[PDB]
């Protein structure tokens, strides 16, 4: 069994698809679902699985299936539990982009979640560790960072610093590494 | 990088992004009239595509421009932050 991933803070979606180029082996995405009508180009099982009766969904949300699910542009999307637990019993860390608020839900359904939060030092640290955005944007994630901290910090596994994503990224490795035993 | 815009008639232009997540679900456009009451208009191209047609646009009239990743780790949030553009067509 493998403990999925939630990693959260400053340069989280750069960490989250580099672990999956780097070692595909070792982590892996699961499939949402929606009640949304498929594009022409998605295939259902891969991109959603594709809820006919919107009721349905309804009651597994009510139901606590769900570890994340919101309704946007009148259609219900949802990471559900079952889908979580598939890749984890294929030994892959199931690499989530999801709220704080589900690693609750993730300890609820007993799945044992890895929350690991990239914290800034500063907003010059903010454009050390990611050299892609504006000083604009980068205090926008600084007041993120700050008040993700502040309500979330019980659901840490860890909390990991650098002067540079280079240095983040090892310590998420190596803190993955340690939890998985 | 940045978002990229090519005029293909008073009315229509061509926009294109720089992949850079890899493990992309879908982009999300989105574009409306640069200051306007009016709600965005949007639409999305596989997460494989790199260019997207925009045509319907009032010429000469200021629109913004928006392209989301929606990565495959999320079941419809998008990555942060977007990139964007302000472009209006003719010149």
């Amino acid at each position: 069994y493998a403990r999925p991933i939630i990693i959260l803070g400053p340069t989280k979606d750069r960490a989250n698809d580099d672990l999956l180029s780097e070692f595909p082996d070792k982590f892996g995405s699961c499939v949402p679902h929606t009640t949304r009508p498929k594009r022409e180009y998605e295939i259902d099982g891969r991109d959603y699985h594709f809820v006919s009766s919107r009721e349905k969904m309804e009651k597994d949300i009510q139901a606590h299936k769900f570890i994340e699910a919101g309704q946007y542009n009148s259609h219900l999307y949802g990471t559900s539990v079952q889908s979580v637990r598939e890749v984890a019993e294929q030994g892959k860390h199931c690499i989530l982009d999801v709220s704080a608020n589900a690693v609750r839900r993730l300890q609820a359904a007993h799945l044992h979640p890895i929350a690991i939060f990239i914290r800034p030092r500063s907003l010059e640290n903010v454009l050390e560790i990611n050299k892609r955005i504006t000083e604009e944007q980068a205090r926008k994630a600084f007041d993120r960072a700050t008040k993700l901290e502040q309500e979330f910090t019980e659901c840490f596994s860890a909390i990991v610093e650098g002067d540079s994503f280079e240095e983040i990224y090892h310590k998420v490795k190596r803190v993955i590494e340690d939890l998985s035993g | 990088f940045m978002l990229e815009v090519k005029e293909a008639s008073p009315t229509s232009i061509q926009i294109s992004w720089v992949l850079h997540l890899r493990h992309v679900r879908y982009y999300r456009i989105t574009y409306g009239e640069t200051g306007g009451n009016s709600p965005v208009q949007e639409f999305t191209v596989p997460g494989s595509k790199s260019t997207a047609t925009i045509s319907g646009l009032k010429p000469g009239v200021d629109y913004t421009i928006t392209v989301y990743a929606v990565t495959i780790f999320s079941a419809y949030r998008s990555a942060w932050p977007p990139i964007s553009i302000n472009y209006r067509t003719g010149s």
